[PDB]
RNA sequence: ACCUCUGCUUCUGC
RNA sequence: AGUAGUAACAAGAG
């Protein structure tokens, strides 16, 4: 290998380097094939070197270069760029591509030149190359170290010093190889994939065995060469007969409730008020700035004149209470004296105390703070359990009536070409029809706008104390618009990172509802008395307090996002309602929605009185699952994720009983307790847990 | 009256009205703070359910390793590791026995898938661990960092640029007993100061070289629906991930062939396999024979499922073929069983009285006051102090990674494939399908002693192999309903529209990809989960308002004010034909039932300005950036359950084809000199697909570097241009002297 | 015209850190650093969409853009600023820049546009001379079953759909693959001469024609034609309980 | 305390 | 305080 590194010249060198680690063989391995593409690069390039065009097109040849080169060298490069140096010259003049790489590129005579420097024959390897290379117009010039050569046709275009400096140098290098003794191995020499271990890799797979085994290559023997003898079924007879799968037969006449936990009552966690919420109205708005929400805050405000100076009727038990009353006194203040078209508040500190300002602990090293005696790690223990109230019930029932407006207002579609976009729009227009005027759907627009005005605020106002109305927009039976302002947010700062960051706010809802007849359900609350207001009725008219219910809660950037989307209960609810009217339609081979919708039986059963189980019409059904999808996306949590999953099973194992499909389970008891442990505090989850409860004295009544 | 919507079950089937059981319409469940206590109680429940079986300390890494393989058998119904050899060994070979030529033509497919495939196949991945930096980064820069550190310290069979020799390197770069790596730390001097910062080599001893390349990096499973508590999950690092691919090739190539096995299919293609065998099974013998369908869970799958096994199914599998084919199959469960687990960031410290809060990293927990804990985390890091090897826990049991899903689904089939009539010879047989974790099991059988034999005999052979059936969480009925992955069948399959109803809405690409995402989104859950016509329309108009709100693009004629609204209003009033106009520019929504499949510029585009259309569709525009054909009109969805599916969608590029901001955070932080490598390769690679255009469309190959290639291509399109009018004589002339003055600059420097 | 590349090749070999990255990667190498980034793919774009978009300066364009439209508008919003994108070259811009570009930017010959996505008008031709009949309602019988989804492909696997776009798009690069069969002489001799003088990007060219010239295949439930004009029609035609008779066009 | 930077980036796998 | 729930946020970094 040293006379081919010492005889031949380095960019000659360079080029079989590259060629062999291309080819992945190596010079200092196999030497016999790189002294082979030595020589033969040497001969190509002593083809190509020292031979010019003109600007008239002569070979003139020079040894120093303003004249461009004759031959353009293909051999020796990488594969990819030759063969993108042979399809652009193909592509520059008009000739078909080679099947094959040639060996250079003559710009003279237009045509791929092949070289191939042999150690035998002349004769022989110059018809092996015309044999294989037949078919396409290649210039084989075949040379060997006998100073002769052979061409295609005895057209010779290469000149005479050229192929003189050829043989003489082929002649030299073959009298250098002959009297070093390294000549007769060219003569001579003229899927094979591995992988195996290093010996660090052989140690780490001799460890990863059965434990009867200490070599890998003895375990690869053994699995290789095993034959199976009955293996299963003598372990099956040496294993115990307590690993077993026995099945209980599942009835629901002899299934126990599910237990609700007990405690303090559960309390309302909401983000606003729900069935207790106040509306001020403004019918037909057309102020100055209209649109703008401080604006529509401004106008709704001034429709009341009842005020009084704000007393606490009911305090947060937790918190500084007078804090809140002068926050509800500086937003007030604060409001009538604005000019513009948002509102920051000052940092005062009631306002630093409600929105939780440094109440962060002040993040140091571990090292700095290490001999601290109560430096502890964070408290990680399990939510508190709550008892079931009364009142997510009655919210549940409101959040399913009917109200006086219509709340949702729909995008523009597509005009309706084919028959069954007409059958759809009468559909939907049924749907829109039975769910517009559901109070749900009033508390879908609420959330929508709260979580998408905080999202922007906490976006664009980080380090400021913004206050967001509570804006809902509807119209009345008759068509006219209505701005209603339910109460005010104020934003913390909410530099927020991760999606579980929580953005602390301040929610100042109005209210008529006094909260001492349901003192539980507003242990997060101070509620303020701020007015009075004439409630106009059918007996007289009477003075009713107004309240302010006034919270600190927080939100996140996951959770506001969810809240952004709630509007996908619709979508949930109206295709639980058309899946049942096409089960029906598939039947009767007929449109069955004008018969369901307008046919006001009661036939679905969707409560119960104490007179037993209520039944209502579809339209019932479409505002009782539109409301079930609101309180899923209001009150989400992960007990109910859990509660959902693991109450499903016991659903359709009392479906596959009243199918008559015979069910069995493995372990109740499990399940049961699987069931049971994701309910602790959340009021939606409890209710749920009735609910299921409910259902299943129900099922116990219809059988037995 | 109290409203119960549980109540509508009395008069509907619960499969008919399933969805009022999925509240996916509110946010699913996140954790906060660390998953370091997540991932302790994996490792303390993992070495929990092998407890009988025998330790050893590993001779290479000094870590305590467990091996419950051919250990007791198990006494009660508590989920177990003990999976005998032999069984496993048993069931794989009647696998090949009712499959003749499948193990063949799946080796010799993944044979010829192996001398094909290169180092870029490993670019295709979320996030990698990375043990040069002993974090978390992207596939394809997790790749570049350990191609570097290789080349950097002697290893370059990687240059080859195929995958199996960048294997060789990673298995030769274990002999090394000083890896060198590059860290970085801040250098502040200065009467105004600036600071930078600066590069420091580190050098790992072979035991710290060693544990990190068998590092998985822990965390916490975020916005999983159907559970009250969290779970930990984990990623591998570069080492093992060129590994797992081969192996999973294989599998793969097994999974497609059997008809029992639910991987790796679709929604539909699931769900014609469960009713060809539920039509299979109900065919009838005779006219008294039962048949009982197990609506099955398998409680702690990845815990129990262990790397020998795994080790003797490939080595099994591929009995036959060429031995460093069977050798490389084996490296990654040989890897998988010398795993470490990363802790994660440790925890958070409070102080009360002082009012302060600081974090503990995960590599203190081995040397740290017990008194800092609370009871749970003292009993877990009590439990996980012997399994503590250089900030990393031990785990040889278990999958805690679980990314041998085919070859688990491989397990499975084998125990469902076990009970067939001509197999068994019993009084009953059973079928099924299994997708990794889920299974149903159809038991047939003459009387239902018979199906409580065979349901034994599968919960025993199935203990037997470490498989543990949730007996919590498995039913069993007669045959016409079960669960399948959430799939209902109640003598067909049901719609689940709730699993579908995250999707809704905009996704969050720009406006033209979420414009085409959101209409295919409606057509595809119409055609697939039964979304009625009504709700479709209803679905149109709420993903038109929501795409409106999201990109401040409502229309023209409305008077909302945001940052938008001016300019769009310019647009409107200047626009003759308003129609013409995306909903992104303001304009009106052209979307029904009868075109969703049609993308909103051709549907608009007789309709259109020409000026307007001009503009729209102008090639020359700042905002679209076109990086490859591969990843064109590509989309990255996260569905309600499952992995994140890349989608494909249909949209002219227009300028509303821009790319959102990246984050930067990086800017505060050690790492912020990989924005200038990042700029400083962009840069090369644009100047490349110069040189290159075909670079966009099809990867070139090549062993000789950018810039030799580059000069080549210079010097033939300079030769190719001057002899064709295109290019003058001077101007040759000046490109030949400047590539010589390249290749003066090259070997200069 | 290639010259100017050379002397930006030589401006970037000037620079030490570019020569040593030129000269280390390898042509196959180049494929791993080109994906190079530190910014992850997102796990919640809906939501990084949503709190994006509040932003001022939220869309990163190529920095042409500071050459290409003013920095504000007639209304006074900024419509980009100087600071860049992490880890490019890209400057960070408003949507009001993407919006004062579709009302007042460079007006551009779009004649190409309906040959290169002509897969896609190919829809809208068959959608409006297509023939509505009346809807039926009974119990759908749909069978999922494996269709194909490409209504006007021509029959070639993805070697010779990828030979006949090298010959179209990139004809100097295609290397040692000629065309073996005349059908993809004809379809590269057509649409040669149908994307001539083609302004639109490469990418999107080769795009629309690997989209075009495959056939694929999807697994879905059908009830009535399994023809590839019917499947593009499919939420259209069918349902859970009806049948809507229809015919397109052509 | 002023000022600068950041808002998925020590933490989202198959 | 409040969000929240098995660990965090209640600004972080310089
Ligand atoms: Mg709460
Ligand atoms: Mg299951």
């Amino acid at each position: 290998e040293n006379f081919v590194r010492t005889n031949f010249n380095p960019m000659i060198l360079e080029r079989a380097e590259k060629t062999m680690k291309e080819y992945g063989e190596n010079p200092q391995n196999e030497g016999n094939k790189f002294a082979a593409i030595s020589t033969h690069m040497e001969v190509c390039f002593m083809y190509s070197d020292f031979h010019f065009i003109d600007l008239e097109g002569n070979t003139i040849v020079k040894e120093n270069d303003m004249l461009k080169h004759r031959f353009e060298i293909i051999e020796g490069q990488e594969r990819n760029i030759a063969w993108t140096i042979v399809n652009s010259i193909c592509n520059m003049t008009e000739n078909s591509k080679p099947r094959f790489l040639p060996d250079l590129y003559d710009y003279k005579t237009n045509k791929f030149i092949e070289i191939g420097v042999t150690r035998r024959k002349v004769e022989d390897y110059y018809y092996e190359k015309a044999s294989k290379l037949k078919g396409e117009n290649v210039y084989i010039h075949i040379f060997s170290f006998d100073g002769e050569e052979m061409a295609t046709d005895d057209e010779y275009i290469l000149d005479e010093e050229s192929r003189a400096r050829i043989k003489t140098r082929l002649f030299v290098l073959r009298q250098e190889l002959a009297t070093a003794g390294l000549w007769d191995s060219f003569r001579q020499s003229e899927l094979e994939e591995e992988f195996s271990y290093p010996p660090t890799f052989q140690r780490l797979a001799n460890q990863s065995l059965p434990p009867s085994f200490k070599d890998y290559h003895q375990f690869k023997a053994y699995v290789s060469s095993f034959k199976a003898n009955g293996n299963i079924e003598a372990k099956l007879g040496a294993m115990s007969e307590k690993v077993n799968a026995q099945i209980e037969s599942f009835d629901p006449r002899t299934i126990r409730e599910l237990e609700l936990p007990e405690g303090k009552f559960c309390t309302q966690r909401s983000k606003f008020l729900l069935m207790d919420a106040m509306k001020l109205s403004v019918l037909n708005p057309a102020h100055e700035g209209e649109g703008i929400p401080m604006k529509d805050a401004k106008a709704c405000l001034d429709t009341f004149w009842g005020w009084k100076k704000a007393t606490i009727i009911k305090k947060h038990e937790k918190g500084v209470n007078t804090n809140y009353l002068m926050i509800w006194e500086q937003l007030l203040e604060s409001i009538k004296e604005m000019e513009g078209k948002f509102l920051n508040l000052k940092k005062t500190n009631h306002l630093k105390w409600g929105l939780g300002e440094g109440q962060a602990p002040e993040k140091m090293d571990f090292e700095d703070c290490k001999e601290v005696p109560d430096l502890f790690q964070y408290k990680s223990e399990p939510p508190e359990k709550r008892k079931l109230a009364s009142w997510i019930q009655s919210e549940f029932n409101k959040a399913s009536e009917l109200t006086n407006s219509n709340w949702i207002e729909f995008d523009e579609l597509g005009n309706d070409v084919a028959p069954i976009e007409h059958i759809a729009s009468r559909r939907r227009n049924f749907f829109t029809a039975e769910v517009s005027q559901c109070r749900a759907s009033e508390y879908i627009m609420k959330a929508v706008y709260i979580n998408t005005a905080l999202l922007n605020s906490s976006c664009t106002a980080m380090e400021e104390y913004q206050v967001i109305p509570i804006i809902t927009k509807c119209r009345d039976t008759s068509g006219q618009r209505r701005t209603n302002l339910y109460g005010f947010i104020i934003k913390g700062r909410s530099h927020l990172r991760n999606d579980t960051d929580v953005v602390n706010f301040i929610s100042l809802e109005f209210s008529l509802t006094d909260p001492r007849n349901e003192i539980h359900k507003w242990e997060k609350y101070c509620v303020l008395e701020i007015g009075d207001m004439e409630i106009r009725t059918s007996i007289s008219t009477i003075m009713k307090p107004v309240y302010l219910y006034v919270r600190t809660n927080g939100t996140s950037k996951i959770k506001m996002k969810w809240g952004m989307e709630m509007r996908r209960c619709l979508l949930q609810s109206l295709q639980q309602v058309e899946s049942m009217i096409e089960a029906e339609s598939a039947v009767k081979e007929k449109d069955m929605t004008e018969p369901f919708f307008r046919n006001r039986e009661n036939d679905w059963p969707i409560g119960e009185s104490p007179q037993g189980i209520e039944k209502g019409t579809i339209g019932k059904v479409c505002r009782v699952l539109l409301a079930k999808s609101v309180f899923n996306s209001i009150y989400a949590s992960a007990q109910l994720e859990g509660f959902s999953a693991e109450s499903r099973k016991l659903l359709l194992l009392i479906q596959a009983f009243r199918d008559n499909l015979d069910p069995g389970t493995f372990d109740l008891k499990g399940l049961y307790e699987a069931i049971e442990e994701c309910i602790i505090n959340d009021p939606w989850v409890l209710l749920n847990a009735s609910w299921f409860n409910s259902f299943l004295k129900a099922v116990q009544l219809s059988m037995g | 009256m109290d409203v119960n919507p549980m109540l509508i079950f009395l008069k509907v089937p619960v499969q008919n009205a399933i969805s009022t059981t999925f509240p996916y319409t509110g946010d699913p469940p996140y954790s906060h703070g660390t998953g370091t206590g997540y991932t302790m109680d994996t490792v303390i429940r993992t070495h929990d359910y092998s407890s009988r079986g025998i330790w050893k300390t590993n001779s290479e890494t000094g870590a305590q390793q467990l091996n419950p393989i051919d250990g007791p058998l198990p006494e009660d119904n508590e989920p177990s590791g003990y999976a005998q050899t032999d069984c496993v060994l048993e069931l794989i070979e009647g696998l090949d026995r009712s499959h003749p030529g499948l193990f063949e033509t799946a080796c010799q497919e993944t044979i010829d898938a192996i001398q094909q495939t290169r180092v870029d196949k490993l670019t295709q991945g979320r996030q990698t661990y990375d043990w040069t930096l002993n974090r978390n980064q992207p596939a394809a820069t997790a790749l570049a960092n350990t191609i570097e550190v290789f080349r950097k310290n002697g290893y370059k069979l990687n240059e080859s640029g195929r995958l199996i020799d960048f294997l060789k390197d990673v298995l030769l770069s274990f002999e090394n007993d000083s890896m060198e790596v590059t860290t970085h730390f801040q250098k502040k001097k200065r009467m105004i100061t600036q600071r930078t910062i600066g590069k420091k080599r580190v050098k790992l001893t072979k035991k710290n070289y060693l544990i990190r390349a068998l590092t998985l990096n822990t965390m916490t499973k975020d916005a999983e629906r159907g559970k009250l508590k969290r779970r930990a999950i984990a990623t591998p690092g570069m080492q093992i991930r060129g590994f797992v691919y081969f192996v999973e090739l294989l599998a793969r190539n097994i999974c497609e062939r059997l008809e029992q096995s639910g991987l790796p299919v679709g929604g539909n293609e699931k769900k014609a396999k469960l009713a060809n065998v539920i039509k299979k099974m109900m065919a009838k013998s005779t006219d008294e024979e039962l048949s009982y369908t197990i609506t099955g869970d398998n409680t702690k799958w990845n815990e129990n499922q262990n790397p020998r096994i795994f080790l003797a199914m490939v080595l099994r599998i591929t009995a036959g073929q060429p031995e460093w084919f069977r050798d490389l199959l084996a490296v990654a469960p040989i890897m998988f069983s010398n795993k470490v687990a990363r802790l994660g960031r440790g925890y958070m410290f409070e102080s009360k009285s002082m009012h302060l809060r600081t974090q503990i990293s995960a590599e203190n927990l081995s040397d740290i006051n017990l008194r800092y804990f609370n009871e749970d985390t003292k009993k877990k890091i009590e439990k996980i102090r012997h399994l503590m090897v250089e900030g990393t826990a031990s785990l040889s049991p278990g999958m805690m990674m679980g990314m041998f899903n085919m070859l688990s689904t491989v397990l499975g089939v084998s125990v469902l494939n076990l009970g067939q009539r001509e197999i068994l010879k019993r009084t009953y047989w059973w079928d099924g399908l299994q997708s990794s974790d889920d299974f149903a099991l159809i038991i047939n059988g003459h009387f239902k002693e018979d199906i409580q034999q065979g349901v034994n005999h599968f919960y025993r052979t199935c203990k037997l192999v470490g498989i543990n059936m949730s007996q919590k969480k498995s039913y069993i009925n007669k045959t016409g309903t079960f669960e399948f992955t959430s799939f209902f069948y109640r003598y067909g399959f049901v719609a689940n529209f709730s699993m579908e109803l995250p999707s809704f809405g905009v996704a969050g690409n720009n406006e033209s990809a979420d414009m085409s995402i959101g209409t295919t989104v409606i057509k595809t859950n119409m055609i697939n989960n039964d979304l009625g016509p009504a709700t479709a329309q209803m679905a149109i108009q709420l993903f038109i308002k929501d795409y409106r709100y999201t990109y401040r693009c409502h229309r023209g004629d409305t008077n909302l004010e945001t940052r938008r609204t001016k300019s769009i209003k310019r647009l409107w009033t200047e626009t003759i034909s308003k129609a013409g106009l995306l909903v992104a520019d303001g304009g009106p929504n052209p979307y029904n039932l009868r075109n969703l499949h049609i993308p909103e510029v051709c549907l608009k585009w007789s309709l259109m300005d020409p000026d307007y259309r001009g503009r729209l569709c102008n090639p020359n525009n700042p905002f679209v950036h076109h990086m490859e054909v591969e990843s064109t009109n590509l989309a990255v969805v996260m569905p309600a359950h499952g992995p994140a599916k890349s989608l494909e969608y249909d949209a002219v590029a227009t300028t509303h084809s821009w790319t959102p901001k990246r984050n930067r955070s990086i800017l505060n932080t050690n790492q912020r000199g990989i924005l200038e490598d990042e700029r400083i390769y962009q840069k090369c690679c644009q100047v490349f697909e110069k040189f290159f255009p075909s670079s966009t469309y099809r990867r070139p190959i090549g062993m000789a570097s950018m810039l030799d290639a580059m000069l080549s291509r210079a010097r033939i399109d300079a030769r190719i241009d001057l002899e064709s009018g295109r290019i003058s004589s001077q101007d040759f002339s000046e490109i030949t002297n400047t590539c010589k003055a390249i290749e003066a600059l090259k070997r200069q420097g | 015209s290639g010259m100017e590349r050379i002397k930006e090749l030589m401006e970037m070999v000037k620079n030490s850190r570019m020569r040593e990255i030129l000269t280390t990667t390898s042509v196959d190498h180049m494929a791993v650093i080109k994906k190079y980034t530190s910014g992850r793919q997102e796990k919640n774009p809906a939501l990084r969409m949503k709190w994006m978009m509040a932003m001022k300066y939220p869309i990163s364009a190529s920095s042409r853009i500071r050459e290409m439209i003013p920095e504000k508008d007639e209304d006074g919003n900024t419509l980009w600023t100087n600071t860049k994108d992490a880890g490019s070259n890209r400057v960070l811009v408003s949507p009001n820049a993407v919006t004062w570009w579709n009302r007042a930017g460079p007006v551009s010959d779009v004649v190409h546009y309906p040959r290169v996505y002509k897969m896609y008008f190919d829809r809208l031709e068959r959608l409006t001379h297509g023939t509505f009949g009346p809807v039926k309602f009974y119990n759908q019988v749909k069978v999922r079953k494996r269709v194909d989804i490409n209504p006007g492909h021509k029959d070639l696997t993805s070697r010779e759909a990828q030979e006949v776009i090298m010959e179209v798009v990139f004809p100097n690069e295609v290397g040692a693959r000629t065309l073996s069969s005349d059908a993809q002489l004809t379809i590269t001799k057509e649409k040669k001469e149908e994307l001539k003088n083609c302004k639109i990007s490469p990418i999107m060219v080769a795009y629309m024609l690997e989209r075009e010239l495959v056939r694929r295949t999807r697994f879905l439930p059908i009830a009535g034609a399994t023809s590839s004009t019917y499947v593009e029609v499919l939420h259209l035609t069918q349902g859970t309980c009806w049948e809507q008779q229809y015919t397109p066009g052509g």
